RNA sequence: CCCCCGGGCUACACGCGCGCUACAAUGGGCGGGACAAUGGGAUCCGACCCCGAAAGGGGAAGGGAAUCCCCUAAACCCGCCCUCAGUUCGGAUCGCGGGCUGCAACUCGCCCGCGUGAAGCUGGAAUCCCUAGUACCCGCGUGUCAUCAUCGCGCGGCGAAUACGU
């Protein structure tokens, strides 16, 4: 079987494959292993070692990431991973264990830009340019 | 079989170094014609200088004295289309500043805005002097 | 006689564009085909069908 | 096995060691004396920097194809430090890019499709595979969670 | 060069980051062991979070508070080595990158050279750097006194964290010597009562002014 | 013994336009391309007609955007600063520059004390 | 054959009026229908200064302008392209059809 | 009053405001790997091919805006050279040359290539901006526009510290 998911994150989505296979992870075209840097790459690996051996041994996993930068890019595979991991093994265990070691995992986060304001518009909504008196 | 000071033409330079680096000591030769000159000499730019025998040093030297012959190309060399000769031709150091000096004085001679401002010290090129350009 | 006495044509630069409503020179809106100086699209805004929205 | 399975700077370096093999690939008369783009000061600091130059293009054209010369322009372009004015991406040149292109096709490697970027040719993605085969075999020794792939 | 070994890791446990282990880890000192975030991760990354929350500063890992407190560009308005350190465009501000390596090339050579595990050494550098006490204006009938107050454990652990790194950014301006380097240099100091600590030495010099206005 | 580029006076006078256009610089050399408008054209044939005889009186002019030519050697023109007509007589190391560079418009600045 | 009508406008209620009265001239009759079909909102901004002179605090003036569109096609039967040219569009309505 | 043709608002012993660029390693250079969003387009955007070392030149599909273009952004990662020095920092100022827009570029325009290489080694008294996707840092459209952005209005990428008071 088939199952589809997706995960977001600020200007970033991701959707992700599951199904039966041996255990390869792609992140756009690319493996897990091999991605940089480190710390792009532990953000995708964490669910994957929390899940354990018996689990993943028996899945493959792909991905298909679009917009906003790598840290992005890689928060939002590994929610749509988790989301896919839980809905394809059905183990309140696993989902208890995810959220208790981190609950963005499965709730995404919920956050964007603020517009800016007519002082310093490049800088951003809250910086002004410097008085003088 | 090391040296310590090496002496191309006129000036002297550091053989610490390498050779890139160490010919930019002469007025003239930069990082960029320095790398041209040593190509087309057959050098690694890259060896510390010291190592240079006279074979090597004599052929630096002619080409530093008729680089468009060498194959250096036109485009690539300090003094383009001389007023009284044409001939795309090259100058370091000695001959150099008396070249300056020349353009400076047949400016100065036809009475000319840059000539002028040559003269009084002012800047040439179009800046605005009110807020900066304090002495 | 009537040639001392109006313009040149000018195809750029700043003389130009002029306003159609009161006839300025410099500021000028050109945004979408617009032709009105700063001064008369604060006025005439609301009936062309402009909010605020912000 | 296939390109995408291994790392891009090593597998370049790896192909570039062996475009040298290929008579059809040579550096022109201009190229010692060339700056790789307005957006810099100084030269290339290599001797061989000609078939890195052109690896990286061949890899290019196998990802992104059909891909012309625009778009390569803007991928080998940069922040141009231009003295108390501040930084600007420019764009490189039209030249090494082009040379580069059209002595892969003497060699077979690429194609240009009439209107539409340029692409590989089957050899040209023979080549690639085969190395990229090479440099897993070397890997998976170091590496010994590549071998699912 | 890194080895391919080290510039491709794969973590096999939950450790942080995967090397170092975190259960074997003591605490002494009661007042600061409830603030002290000693939980089994892999990544120290909060992306924010536990901030605007007035006690968030609880369920941070202390790894992940030295890396954003390492995040400094010198010391700004105020001087600290007898300079200031602007730096302007030069700075790891908003690189975590940067910061995570150099914590950890950082424990790399603690562990090199102590045989200990770096966050045990952390952790009693925190303790020996955390000061117990500091001085405040207080007024009665309007006049400014000088008192000796106590000071609590959510701060000592802030002004530690913030000294130590302090005396990295010190001992590597202009100088042959490298941040990750002075880092543990300081880290070393700061556990073995050493006076090269600038973080030991503000301690000393805290519960001095303070002992005397008492 | 003045030369331009290896050629002497006698050689550029009998040069042509297209000839010596290639020894100026890019700007002469774009301009003289793109071509010589009416007032500037007029002004040569005032010069051709008065260094040979007929016109005996002084050359005048506003166009401070003519380059000099050879054949515009041995004469004075006056030339408008804004105010009045100053004369520059061309010599042979003038080919190549603006007629402008010679008439010139502010008076050199020599200070005094500031005030509040 | 088909035909391909494209509306714009200032204003929600014309297009939707336009949108039922073909929709339901096109179901009265047997005609496969496509749509509608909303592309994405075409805005114009500008911003300007409020003071007429120099002097005072900068404060701007931010209009807008949102221009709504809408796609269809119709399959251009025997009488539907009569019948539907036949419609009471509102002049502030921008409506074109073309055949494929 | 209304037009034209040339000059000036760009003149410079100095005092101030706002900013840009830096005075190094929390880095400079060369070579290779990556990942956006907002917006705009008729004698306008111009893919693709060909000349030129670069700036730039000649053909030309498509596009009247979810269809085509402007658009593989920079900071970031990897490998080699430099190893605390007025330097491989810094990059002003001048010279010779080559080009674009324009009826006309000296006064007074932007861009390129080679040379020259000035002060500056962290800053007294004082003083400004900021509470969360916020500030610091990185670059990008657009407004002006025949050319010309160290500016204004907006866009995203990386991403904290401290207080929950007086
Ligand atoms: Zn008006």
């Amino acid at each position: 079987r088939v199952i589809q998911t997706a995960g977001k994150r600020k200007t970033a989505v991701a959707r992700a494959t599951i199904r039966e296979g041996k255990g390869r992870v792609r992140i756009n075209h690319k493996p897990v292993e091999i991605i940089e840097p480190e710390i792009a790459r532990f953000t995708i690996m964490e669910p994957l070692i929390l899940a354990g051996e018996e689990i993943v041994s028996r899945v493959d996993i792909d991905v298909k990431v679009e917009g906003g930068g790598f840290m992005g890019q890689a928060e939002a595979a590994r929610v749509a991973i988790a989301r896919a991991l839980v809905e394809w093994t059905n183990d309140m265990n696993l989902k208890e264990k995810f959220m208790k070691y981190d609950r963005t995992m499965l709730v995404g986060d919920s956050r964007r830009t603020e517009p800016h304001k007519p002082n310093r518009s490049t800088k951003g909504p809250r910086a002004k340019r410097q008085k003088s008196y | 079989n090391f040296r310590h000071i090496v002496r191309v033409a006129g000036v002297d330079i550091d053989g610490h170094k390498q050779v890139r680096w160490a010919l930019t000591g002469i007025k003239g030769i930069g990082i960029n014609f320095a790398t041209m000159v040593l190509r087309v000499a057959g050098i690694d730019p890259f060896m510390k200088a010291g190592y240079l025998t006279d074979e090597q040093v004599k052929k630096i030297e002619e080409i530093l004295a008729d680089p468009v012959a060498h194959g250096i190309p036109a485009w690539a060399v300090n003094r383009p289309k001389d007023y009284e000769t044409g001939k795309d031709m090259h100058l370091i150091t000695a001959k150099l500043v008396m070249a300056w000096r020349e353009d400076v004085n047949r400016l100065r001679r036809i009475r000319a805005y840059r000539g002028i401002r040559h003269e009084l010290g002012l800047p040439v090129r179009g800046q605005r002097t009110r807020s900066n350009f304090r002495h | 006689k009537a040639d001392y006495n109006k313009r040149k044509p000018r195809k750029f630069g700043k003389g130009a564009r002029r306003c159609m409503r009161c006839g300025q020179y410099g500021p000028i809106i050109r945004i979408h085909g617009l032709m009105l100086c700063r001064h008369c699209f604060r006025e005439v805004a609301p009936k062309l069908g402009f909010k605020k929205y912000e | 096995a296939t390109v995408y399975d291994v790392p891009g700077d090593l597998l370049v370096e790896r192909v570039a060691k062996a475009l040298k093999e290929v008579p059809e690939i040579k550096p022109p008369e201009w190229a010692p004396f060339v700056k790789t783009g307005r957006h810099k000061e100084r030269l290339p600091e290599q001797e061989d920097w000609w078939y890195y130059r052109v690896a990286s293009v061949f890899r290019k054209v196998y990802i992104d194809g059909p891909v012309g010369i625009e778009r390569l322009r803007t991928w080998y372009g940069g922040r141009k430090n231009r003295g108390h004015a501040p930084e600007h991406f420019y764009k490189a040149g039209g030249s090494i890019i082009r040379k580069a292109l059209q002595q892969l096709e003497a060699a077979g490697f690429v194609q240009k499709v009439p209107g539409e970027g340029r692409i590989v040719t089957p050899k040209g993605q023979s080549f690639l595979d085969k190395i990229a085969t090479e440099l897993k075999k070397e890997l998976e020794e170091q590496i010994p969670e590549l071998k699912k792939y | 060069a890194k080895p391919l070994t080290e510039r491709f890791f794969i973590p096999k446990e939950v450790k942080v980051m995967g090397r170092w282990s975190v259960e074997d880890v003591t605490v002494e000192d009661p007042s600061l062991k409830p603030y002290i975030n000693l939980d089994a991760r892999i990544l120290p990354h909060s992306h924010g979070r536990y901030a605007k929350k007035p006690f968030g500063k609880a369920n941070v890992h202390i790894v992940e508070r030295l890396i954003n407190k390492v995040m400094r560009s010198g010391a700004s308005h105020y001087k600290a080595g007898g300079h200031f350190m602007r730096r302007e465009h030069r700075s790891i501000m908003s690189k975590k990158m940067k910061a995570y390596e150099v914590v950890k090339e950082a424990f790399m050579i603690i562990e090199r050279r102590t045989k200990q595990n770096p966050i045990q050494v952390l952790v009693k550098a925190i303790e020996n750097s955390a000061p117990r006490e500091d001085t405040t204006t207080i007024a009665f009938g309007g006049i400014r006194y000088h008192m000796s107050v106590d000071v609590s454990p959510l701060r000592r652990l802030d002004i530690a964290l913030k000294n130590i790194a302090l005396g990295a950014s010190i001992k590597c301006y202009r100088n042959k010597t490298t941040y990750a380097q002075a880092l543990a240099e300081e880290i070393i100091a700061a556990a073995n009562k050493d006076p090269k600590s600038f973080a030991y030495s503000k301690k000393e010099e805290i519960e001095r002014i303070a002992q005397s206005s008492r | 013994e003045f030369r331009y580029r290896g050629y002497t006076l006698d050689e550029l006078l009998n040069m042509s336009l297209e000839e010596f256009a290639k020894l100026l610089p890019s700007r002469q050399r774009r301009s003289l391309k793109r071509g010589l408008s009416p007032e500037q054209k007029k002004l040569l044939r005032k010069i051709r007609l008065a260094k040979k005889g007929k016109y005996n009186k002084p050359i005048r002019t506003h166009s401070r955007d003519m380059i000099v030519l050879p054949e515009m050697v041995g004469m004075t023109i006056h030339v408008y600063n804004g105010k009045e007509f100053v004369p520059v007589e061309i010599k042979e190391e003038m080919i190549g520059h603006y007629l402008g560079e010679f008439a010139m418009t502010r008076k050199v600045v020599q200070h005094g004390s500031p005030g509040v | 054959q088909k035909a391909r009508i494209k509306l714009a406008s200032t204003n929600i209620k014309a297009l939707n009026e336009v949108t039922d009265q073909i929709k339901q001239i096109a179901e009265r009759t047997g005609v496969r229908m496509s749509g509608p079909i909303p592309l994405p909102t075409k805005r114009i901004r500008i911003t300007t200064r409020k003071s007429p002179d120099g002097e005072g605090s900068a404060t701007f003036d931010r209009f807008e302008l949102r221009v709504h569109k809408r796609l269809v096609d119709i399959e251009a039967d025997e009488r539907a392209m009569r019948q539907i040219m036949r419609i009471r569009v509102p002049e502030d309505v921008t409506i074109e059809i073309e055949l494929i």
